[PDB]
C-alpha cells in the first residue's frame, strides 16, 4: 500500500469516480531525490483514464484520495510499481517511487 | 618430411630456400651445372 | 631464371630425390619423368623478414624454458633479460604504423609492405609463443614478492617487459582483419587480465583494436564480459578511452547488434552513480 | 556546477563529450525501445534549451545536435530516404491538372507546388514512465516531439545566424565558424527530407541561399566558407535537384491520361468506321492486323511511330509534338543566371576555381551535382523504370504494403536476433494477402522487393541458425516466381548464387532454384551449362558419406547419403523436361557428366545388383533394429533414391521422332542408356506385390510404395517400349494383373496412392499397345 | 492465341499509361541525339582564370586516381566513374 | 587509365569495358608523346600487375561455340509468348560471341601502343627487365588466335554438308572474322618496324 502526505488541497468536494478523465501535471522522483520524469517541462499534462488499468496501480489508487486542485507528495512501495524487474534501462528493481502530483480539472 | 603444396603456400614464408655452395670465397659467383651446393630452409635453419 | 627447368640429386650417392598434396619427397635411385622444375626469384623485403624470425624463435624459446626451470621451486642458469629488452624494441619499430602527415599515393606502399609482413609472422607461429611467454609471466602477481623465485636483481625488469609484450601484440594485430579473427576463440583470455594493475592501459589498447577490426568477435560476448568491462571504468577513474571501446562494441560497418545494444544500458543508466 | 565551466575545465569536457558519443551510439539504427529509455536522462525541454545557447563550448554544441536527430528523427528519416527515389502516381483530378511551366515559358520554383506521389506517414508515439508493463511485443515507436514549433525554431535559428556571419565578429557562436554552421545546417537538411516544411518556408529558405535570383541582402553562396560547411549545402542542394526531377515525372505521367483518354476513343471511332464497310477484300486484312491481331504493347508502338504507315489523324498528332518540344525546353536543352541549373553549375566550378580541395567526399559529391545539370535527360531516363500508374481506388491497400515493406527494408542492417525474426513473419505474411501484390507483377520487381528479401535469407545462412524463417522466406520466393512470366525471368539470374547454398523438414532455398526453371522451355535451353557440373559434384558429395544429422539420432553410418540425392535429382528432373516433352540440348549434356563420375551412381552400380540392393532394402523395412534408431526413416529412403534416379534417366531418353531420323547422338544416347540397367532387372521391380488394407492399415512412410513403381513403367515406356506380342503379355501377366485386380478390391488412404498409379502411369501404356 | 487478344479500348485507363511510358521512353527519349560533351570538357579546363594550383579538370583526374590506389580487395562498381570516362572520350 | 587496368586484376566487368574506350581515344591516331609518357611511368613504378591484369583478360575471351549455337536457333523457334507477352528479341539475343566488341577493343588498344614503330615498346611487350617476372604478351596473342582457328574451322565442318547458308549463320560468321581482322592488324604492329 501507499501513503499520501498532502501539500495544498483545493475544492475537497470532488473525488475520481468511474468513467472520468483524469488530467494530471505530475513529476517523478527516485528515492534519493534524483528525478527521471516531469510532464511539466514538455508542457503537456498527462491525461490517463480511470480504472482502465493503463497506468501503474500505485499512481492509480493513490489518485483516489486526491481532490480537485489538490497537490500531494505521495509515495509508492516497490510491490505496487515495478517490483523485481524495474523499468529496463531507466529505474532499478526494488526501488520506491516518490511522486509529486496535482490534478487540473474534470476529476 | 618435405612435401608439395598448392597456391596459398606459395607466397608465404615457409616456401623459401637459401642456396649455399661449398667453398667460402667467391660464393656469390654465377651458378652452373655440376656445381655442388647445400639446400637450407630459411626459417628452420636446417639442411636437406 | 624462368628458363632453367632442371633437377637436383645427391651427387655423393647419385640418388634422385622425388615424391611418392603431402607428396613426401624421397631419394629414389630410379629417376623419373617428374623431377623437372624451373626456379624463380624471391623479393628483397621478405628475404630480410625471414631471417629475423629464425633469430627470434631460437631466442624466445631459449627465454621460455629458462623461465620454466624454476616454475615451482623457489631459490634461497641465467636469463637473457638484457637481450629481450632490445630485441623487443626493434619489433615495435619494425611494425610501426605510418604517420598521417605523409603523402597519400606513397603511404599505401608503406602500408601494403606492413600488412604483408605482419601476416608473414602470424602464419609462422609467433602468436602462440608471444602468448606462451606472457601467461607464464603473469603467474606472478606482485612486483618483487613473486619475483623472489629468481632474485632481486632480475626483478626490476619484470615490470617493464610486460609493458613491452602487450605493446607488440597491438603492433601486429592493428588493422589486420585476418589476424583479429584469431581472437574469437579466447576472448576470456584478455578479460581475465584487464585489471591486472600492471601495464593496465596496455591490455586495454590491445582490446580496443581487436574490437574494431573483426566483427566476428562481437556476437560471442555475454553480460559476464560487460560487467567485467564496466567495473574497469569504476576502478580507474573517468577514463575517456573506455567510452570508445563501449561505442565500438555496439555497431560495426553499418550493422547494429541489438543483442547487446540493451546490455550496456541495464548496467549503466539506472545506477546513476 | 554550471555546464559553461566546461569551456575551461578541459578534462571533463573531453570526458563528457565521449559520454555524448555513447548515447547516440547505443540507440543507433532504429532502436526505439532504448530511444524511449534515455528520454529520461535528457528531457526534451533541456534538449531544446541547449540547442540555442550561445556560450556553449565547441564539441558539446554539435554533441547535443547529434543527439536530438538520433533520438527523435533518424528512425523516420531513414524510412523516407529509401522511398524518395521510387515513384507511383494515383489518379486524382489534382493529378489530372498539372504541368511543366507555371500558367502565366518561364520557370517556376523547386519544391513549391503540389506532389501526388505516395508516401506513408511516420506515426510517432509520446513517451511515458507510469504505464504498466505488458507481461513478442508488436513494435516500439520513436519518441515524439512538438514538430510544428520546431520547424519555426530552425528558421529563426538560421535567420540571424547568416547575417551575423556578415558582421564578421571574431567571437563566433560555438568558437568557430565551423561549429556555427555545421549543426544548424544538418538539422535543416533532415527536417527537409522529412518534408514537413510548408510550401512558403521553402520560399523563405530559398531567399537565404540565393536572394538575387529566387525573387518571385547577404547571401549564403557568397561568403568565404570552409570545407566542412560546403558539403552540407551539397546535401542541401541535392534536395532541390530531386524536386525538379520529381515534378517533371509527375507531370509527364499526368500527360498520359490526358493523352490516352482522347486516344482510347480514336480507336473506337476507327473501328466503328471499319467494321461495316464493304470497300475492299484483300487490303482489309492490312487493317485487320491490329484489332485482333496485334498485342496491346505492339498496338501503341505503331500508334506512336510518327517522327520525321500510321493510323493517326493530323490534329491529334500535333499536341504530342507541342508537349515533347516543351519537355526538353524545361530541361537544359536550349532547343534552337535566371535558372537553377545556370546557378548551381556556376557556383560549383568557381569553388574549384578558388581553392584546391583536399577532402575526398566533397569532390565526390561536388562533381556529381554538375553531372545532373548537363545530362538532364540521362537523369530522367534512369528514373523512368521506377515510375508507375495506379488506379485511385487501390490507394488504401498499397500504402499498407509500403508501410509493411519499409518494415522489412529496415531489417537489412540489424544483425539477426530471436525477437525481430518474428517481426518479419507477419511482415512477410501480410504481403501474402494484400490483394495488390497478386495483381501488379511489374511493380513488385520495380520496387525490388525480391532482392531485399533475398539477402536476409543469405545473411543468416552465411551449421544452421534459425530454421523458422528460412522456410518462411523462401516459400514466399517460390510463390513469387509463380505469378507472371518475367517474374520467373527476374528470379532466374540468381541461381548462380542460389546453387552455392545447397546445404531439414520443410521448404529450402534449393527448391527456389527448381521453381525458377519449371515449365519454361525458353529458360531451359537458355540455361548455362557451366552450372550443372556443380550440381552433380554435389551429388558426388552425397554419394560418399552420411550426413551427421542422420548420425544425430544414431542411425548407422553408411558411406553414401540416400536422402541427399532425393533433394538433388528432383531438381534435375525439372531440368530436362518441359510440358511433357523432353528437351534434347540438356538431355545430352547431363548424361555425359554423371557417367564421367560413376560415384554419382550408388555402390550397387559399380559391384552389387539393382534387384539385390532392392531386396535388401525391402528386408530392412521389415527388421526395425536393422534400420536406424522421428519422421525420418531409413529403408524407405534408399528405395526412393534409386527410384528417383531412374525416372530422370527415363525422361532424358530422346523423343521417338528423333529415332526415325537416325541422328547419331539420339541412337547412341539410347545405346548407353540401354546398357546401364538391363531389361530383366526392370521386370523384377514391377512384379512385386504389396500389403492391402480393407474398406488395419500399413504405414506408407517407411514402406514400399507404388511411387517407386511408377518410375519403372515410365523408363520402359521410353527407352525400351513394346514391339512384339509375347513380351507384352509376359510382363502384363506378371506385372499388372497381380496389382489391378488387387486394386479392384477396395471399390481410403492406400487406394488413393494406388489408383493414380494405375490411372496415369500404366493405363496409358495399355492404350498405346491396343492394336 | 494470335486472334483472341484484346484491343486497346477495353483496357482500364490505369494500364494504358503503364505501357505508354515504356513505348514513349524507347521511341522518343532515347532516339534524341544530344552532344553536350563538347562544352563541358573545355570550360572545366579553361577555369584557371584567377587573379601552380590545379585547374578543376586536374582535380577530377587526381580524384579518380586516388580511388584507384587504395589497396582494397577488388575494384567495386563506381557509376560516377562510368559517366566521366566516356564524357572525356 | 594505366592504374584502373591494373586495379581490376582480370575481371570482365563494365569498368574495364568503359575505361578502354578512354584508352583508345587518348591513344588514337598513333600519338607519340602520350605513349612515351605511358612507358616511363610504367617502368619506374615497376608495378607488376598491369601485365597480370591483361593476361587474365586475354584468356577470358570467347570464340565460336557450336554447343551454344543451336540453343540460339531453338530459342528463335518461337515468335511471341502467350497472354500477349512480347518476347525481348536481343536482350539475351546473341548468345555466342557476346563479348566480341570488348575483345575487338582490347587488341585495338595495345596495337596503338605500338603503332608508330615505337622500338622500345616492341622490346617491352615481350620482356620487362626491371620487374621480377616477365609475361611475353606477344606470345599470348598467338595462343588466342590459335583458339580462333579451330573454332571457326569447326564452324566450317558443320556447314560442309548443306547447300546454302541461312541468315543467322551468315551474321555469326561475319562477327567471327571482324575480330580476326583486328588480331592480325595488332599482330603485325609488333613486327612492322624491323
Amino acid at each position: 500500500g501507499v501513503e499520501i502526505e498532502t501539500i495544498s488541497p483545493g475544492d475537497g468536494r470532488t473525488f475520481p469516480k468511474k468513467g472520468q478523465t483524469c488530467v494530471v501535471h505530475y513529476t517523478g522522483m527516485l528515492q534519493n531525490g534524483k528525478k527521471f520524469d516531469s510532464s511539466r517541462d514538455r508542457n503537456k499534462p498527462f491525461k490517463f483514464r480511470i480504472g482502465k488499468q493503463e497506468v501503474i496501480k500505485g499512481f492509480e489508487e493513490g489518485a483516489a484520495q486526491m481532490s480537485l486542485g489538490q497537490r500531494a507528495k505521495l509515495t509508492c512501495t516497490p510491490d505496487v510499481a515495478y517490483g523485481a524487474t524495474g523499468h529496463p534501462g531507466v529505474i532499478p528493481p526494488n526501488a520506491t517511487l516518490i511522486f509529486d502530483v496535482e490534478l487540473l480539472n474534470l476529476e | 618430411l618435405v612435401y608439395y603444396e598448392g597456391g596459398a603456400v606459395c607466397t608465404h614464408a615457409r616456401s623459401l630456400w637459401r642456396l649455399e655452395p661449398l667453398r667460402i670465397s667467391w660464393s656469390g659467383s654465377h651458378l652452373r651445372w655440376g656445381q655442388p651446393l647445400r639446400i637450407r630452409h630459411v626459417t628452420t635453419g636446417r639442411y636437406l | 631464371y624462368g628458363e632453367s627447368l632442371c633437377f637436383v640429386q645427391h651427387v655423393a650417392s647419385g640418388l634422385w630425390l622425388t615424391y611418392a598434396l603431402k607428396k613426401k619427397a624421397i631419394l629414389h635411385q630410379e629417376g623419373h619423368m617428374d623431377d623437372a622444375l624451373f626456379l624463380t626469384r624471391c623479393q628483397q623485403e621478405e628475404s630480410q623478414a625471414a631471417r629475423m624470425i629464425h633469430s627470434t624463435a631460437g631466442l624466445y624459446n631459449q627465454f621460455i624454458k629458462g623461465l620454466d626451470s624454476f616454475s615451482g621451486k623457489p631459490r634461497g642458469p641465467a636469463l637473457p633479460i638484457e637481450a629481450v629488452i632490445l630485441s623487443l624494441q626493434d619489433l615495435i619499430g619494425y611494425f610501426e604504423p605510418p604517420s598521417e602527415e605523409l603523402q597519400h599515393e606513397e603511404k599505401q606502399s608503406k602500408l601494403r609492405s606492413l600488412r604483408n609482413r605482419q601476416s608473414l609472422f602470424q602464419e609462422e607461429g609467433m602468436l602462440s609463443l608471444v602468448l606462451n611467454c606472457i601467461d607464464r609471466l603473469n603467474v606472478y602477481t606482485t612486483a618483487a614478492h613473486f619475483a623472489e623465485y629468481a632474485g632481486e636483481e632480475a626483478a626490476e625488469s619484470w615490470k617493464e617487459i610486460v609493458n613491452l609484450l602487450y605493446e607488440l601484440l597491438a603492433s601486429l594485430i592493428r588493422g589486420n582483419r585476418a589476424n583479429c579473427a584469431l581472437f574469437s576463440t579466447n576472448l576470456d583470455w584478455v578479460v581475465s587480465k584487464l585489471d591486472r594493475l600492471e601495464a593496465s592501459s596496455g591490455i586495454l589498447e590491445v582490446l580496443y583494436c581487436v574490437l574494431i577490426e573483426s566483427p566476428e568477435v562481437l556476437n560471442i560476448i555475454q553480460e559476464n564480459h560487460i560487467k567485467s568491462i564496466i567495473s574497469l571504468l569504476d576502478k580507474h577513474g573517468r577514463n575517456h578511452k573506455v567510452l570508445d571501446v563501449l561505442c565500438s562494441l555496439c555497431v560495426c560497418n553499418g550493422v547494429a547488434v541489438r543483442s547487446n545494444q540493451d546490455l550496456i544500458t541495464e548496467n549503466l543508466l539506472p545506477g546513476r552513480e | 556546477m554550471d555546464i559553461l565551466e566546461l569551456s575551461e575545465r578541459l578534462d571533463l569536457q573531453r570526458f563528457h563529450s565521449h559520454t555524448l558519443r555513447l548515447y547516440r551510439a547505443v540507440c543507433a539504427l532504429g532502436n526505439n525501445r532504448v530511444a524511449h529509455a534515455l528520454c529520461s536522462h535528457v528531457d526534451q525541454a533541456q534538449l531544446l534549451h541547449a540547442l540555442e545557447d550561445a556560450h556553449l563550448p565547441g564539441p558539446l554544441r554539435a554533441g547535443y545536435y547529434d543527439l536530438l536527430i538520433s533520438i527523435h528523427l533518424e528512425s523516420a528519416c531513414r524510412s523516407r530516404r529509401s522511398m524518395l527515389s521510387e515513384y507511383i502516381v494515383p489518379l486524382t483530378p489534382e493529378t489530372r491538372a498539372i504541368t511543366l511551366f507555371p500558367p502565366g515559358r518561364r520557370h517556376g520554383l523547386p519544391g513549391v507546388g503540389v506532389t501526388t506521389s505516395l508516401r506513408p506517414p511516420h506515426h510517432f508515439s509520446p513517451p511515458c514512465f507510469v504505464a504498466a508493463l505488458p507481461a513478442e511485443a508488436p513494435a516500439r515507436l520513436s519518441p515524439a516531439i512538438p514538430l510544428e514549433a520546431l520547424r519555426d525554431k530552425a528558421l529563426r535559428m538560421l535567420g540571424e545566424a547568416v547575417r551575423d556571419g556578415g558582421q564578421h565578429a571574431r567571437d563566433p557562436v560555438g568558437g568557430s565558424v565551423e561549429f556555427q554552421f555545421v549543426p544548424v545546417l544538418k538539422l535543416v537538411s533532415t527536417l527537409l527530407v522529412m518534408g514537413i516544411f510548408g510550401d512558403e518556408d521553402v520560399k523563405q529558405i530559398l531567399k537565404m541561399i540565393e536572394p538575387e535570383v529566387f525573387t518571385e541582402e547577404e547571401g549564403l553562396l557568397q561568403m568565404k566558407l570552409p570545407e566542412s560547411v560546403k558539403l552540407q549545402m551539397c546535401n542541401l542542394l541535392e534536395y532541390f535537384c530531386d524536386q525538379e526531377l520529381q515534378h517533371r515525372v509527375e507531370s509527364l505521367a499526368a500527360f498520359a491520361e490526358r493523352y490516352v483518354d482522347k486516344l482510347q476513343a480514336n480507336q473506337r471511332s476507327r473501328y466503328a468506321l471499319l467494321m461495316r464497310a464493304f470497300t475492299m477484300s484483300a487490303a482489309e486484312t492490312a487493317r485487320r492486323t491490329r484489332e485482333f491481331r496485334s498485342p496491346p504493347q505492339e498496338q501503341i508502338n505503331m500508334l506512336l511511330h510518327f517522327k520525321d504507315d500510321c493510323p493517326l489523324p493530323e490534329d491529334i498528332r500535333q499536341d504530342l509534338q507541342d508537349f515533347h518540344q516543351d519537355l526538353l525546353a524545361h530541361c537544359g536543352i536550349q532547343l534552337e543566371p535566371q535558372s537553377l541549373q545556370e546557378l548551381v553549375s556556376h557556383m560549383v566550378v568557381r569553388w574549384a576555381q578558388e581553392d584546391y580541395v583536399q577532402s575526398p567526399e566533397l569532390v565526390r559529391a561536388m562533381f556529381s551535382l554538375l553531372h545532373r545539370q548537363y545530362d538532364g535527360l540521362g537523369e530522367l531516363l534512369r528514373a523512368l523504370p521506377r515510375a508507375y500508374t495506379i488506379s485511385p481506388s487501390s490507394v488504401e491497400d498499397t500504402m499498407s504494403l509500403l508501410e509493411c515493406l519499409g518494415q522489412i527494408r529496415s531489417l537489412l542492417i540489424v544483425q539477426m536476433g530471436p525477437q525481430e525474426e518474428n517481426l518479419m513473419i507477419q511482415s512477410i505474411g501480410n504481403i501474402m494477402n494484400n490483394k495488390v501484390f497478386y495483381q501488379h507483377p511489374n511493380l513488385m520487381r520495380a520496387l525490388g522487393m525480391h532482392e531485399t528479401v533475398m539477402e536476409v535469407m543469405v545473411n543468416v545462412l552465411g551449421e544452421i541458425r534459425f530454421p523458422k524463417m528460412v522456410t518462411s522466406c523462401c516459400r514466399f520466393l517460390c510463390y513469387f516466381c509463380r505469378i507472371s512470366r518475367q517474374n520467373q525471368r527476374s528470379m532466374f539470374d540468381h541461381l548462380s548464387y542460389l546453387l552455392e547454398n545447397s546445404g531439414m523438414q520443410g521448404s529450402t532455398p534449393l527448391d527456389v532454384a527448381a521453381a525458377s526453371v519449371i515449365d519454361n522451355n525458353e529458360l531451359a535451353l537458355a540455361l548455362q551449362e557451366q552450372d550443372l557440373e556443380k550440381v552433380v559434384s554435389y551429388l558426388a558429395g552425397c554419394g560418399l558419406q552420411s550426413c551427421p544429422m542422420l548420425l544425430a539420432k544414431g542411425y548407422p553410418d553408411i558411406g553414401w547419403n540416400p536422402c541427399g540425392g532425393e533433394r538433388y535429382l528432383d531438381f534435375l528432373r525439372f531440368a530436362v523436361f518441359v510440358n511433357g516433352e523432353s528437351v534434347e540440348e540438356n538431355a545430352n549434356v547431363v548424361v555425359r557428366l554423371l557417367i564421367r563420375k560413376p560415384e554419382c551412381f550408388g555402390p550397387a552400380l559399380r559391384g552389387s545388383g539393382l534387384l539385390a540392393a532392392i531386396e535388401e532394402a525391402i528386408r530392412i523395412s521389415e527388421d526395425p533394429a536393422r534400420d536406424g534408431p522421428n519422421r525420418v526413416h531409413l529403408g524407405h529412403a534408399i528405395m526412393s533414391f534409386y527410384a528417383a534416379l531412374i525416372d530422370l534417366l527415363g525422361r532424358c531418353a530422346p523423343e521417338m521422332h528423333l529415332i526415325q531420323a537416325g541422328k547419331g547422338e539420339a541412337l547412341r544416347i539410347r545405346a548407353i542408356l540401354r546398357s546401364l540397367v538391363p531389361l530383366d532387372d526392370l521386370v523384377g521391380i514391377i512384379s512385386l506385390p504389396l500389403q492391402i488394407p480393407t474398406l488395419v492399415q500399413p504405414k506408407m512412410s517407411a514402406s514400399f510404395v507404388p511411387d517407386h513403381k511408377a518410375s519403372m513403367v515410365l523408363f520402359l515406356d521410353r527407352v525400351y517400349g513394346i514391339e512384339n506380342q509375347d513380351f507384352l503379355l509376359h510382363v502384363l501377366d506378371v506385372g499388372f494383373l497381380p496389382d489391378m485386380r488387387a486394386a479392384a478390391s477396395l471399390d481410403t488412404e492406400m487406394a488413393l496412392a494406388l489408383n493414380r498409379y494405375l490411372c496415369l502411369a500404366v493405363l496409358p501404356l495399355i492404350t498405346k499397345c491396343a492394336p | 492465341a494470335c486472334f483472341r487478344m484484346t484491343p486497346l479500348y477495353n483496357l482500364p485507363t490505369h494500364r494504358a499509361c503503364n505501357m505508354f511510358l515504356e513505348s514513349y521512353k524507347a521511341a522518343w527519349i532515347l532516339t534524341e541525339d544530344h552532344s553536350f560533351e563538347d562544352r563541358m570538357i573545355d570550360d572545366l579546363s579553361k577555369a584557371g582564370e584567377q587573379e601552380k594550383k590545379p585547374d578543376p579538370l586536374h582535380q577530377l583526374v587526381l580524384h579518380f586516381s586516388r580511388t584507384a590506389l587504395t589497396e582494397k580487395s577488388k575494384l567495386d562498381e563506381d557509376y560516377l566513374y562510368m559517366a566521366y570516362a566516356d564524357i572525356m572520350a | 587509365v594505366l592504374q584502373m587496368i591494373s586495379a581490376c586484376k582480370g575481371e570482365t566487368g563494365a569498368m574495364v569495358s568503359s575505361t578502354l574506350k578512354l584508352g583508345i581515344s587518348i591513344l588514337n591516331g598513333g600519338n607519340a608523346e602520350v605513349q612515351q609518357k605511358m612507358l616511363d611511368y610504367l617502368k619506374d613504378k615497376k608495378e607488376v600487375g598491369f601485365f597480370q591484369s591483361i593476361q587474365a583478360l586475354m584468356q577470358t575471351c570467347s570464340v565460336l561455340d557450336l554447343n551454344a549455337f543451336e540453343r540460339q536457333n531453338k530459342a528463335e523457334g518461337l515468335g511471341m509468348v502467350n497472354e500477349d507477352g512480347t518476347v525481348i528479341n536481343r536482350q539475351n539475343g546473341e548468345k555466342v560471341m557476346a563479348d566480341d566488341e570488348f575483345t575487338q577493343d582490347l587488341f585495338r588498344f595495345l596495337q596503338l601502343l605500338c603503332e608508330g614503330h615505337n622500338n622500345d615498346f616492341q622490346n617491352y611487350l615481350r620482356t620487362q627487365t626491371g620487374n621480377t617476372t616477365t609475361i611475353n604478351i606477344i606470345i599470348c596473342t598467338v595462343d588466342y588466335l590459335l583458339r580462333l582457328q579451330e573454332s571457326i574451322s569447326d564452324f566450317y565442318w558443320y556447314y560442309s554438308g548443306k547447300d546454302v547458308i541461312e541468315e543467322q549463320g551468315k551474321r555469326n560468321f561475319s562477327k567471327a572474322m571482324s575480330v580476326a581482322k583486328q588480331v592480325f592488324n595488332s599482330l603485325t604492329e609488333y613486327i612492322q618496324g624491323p
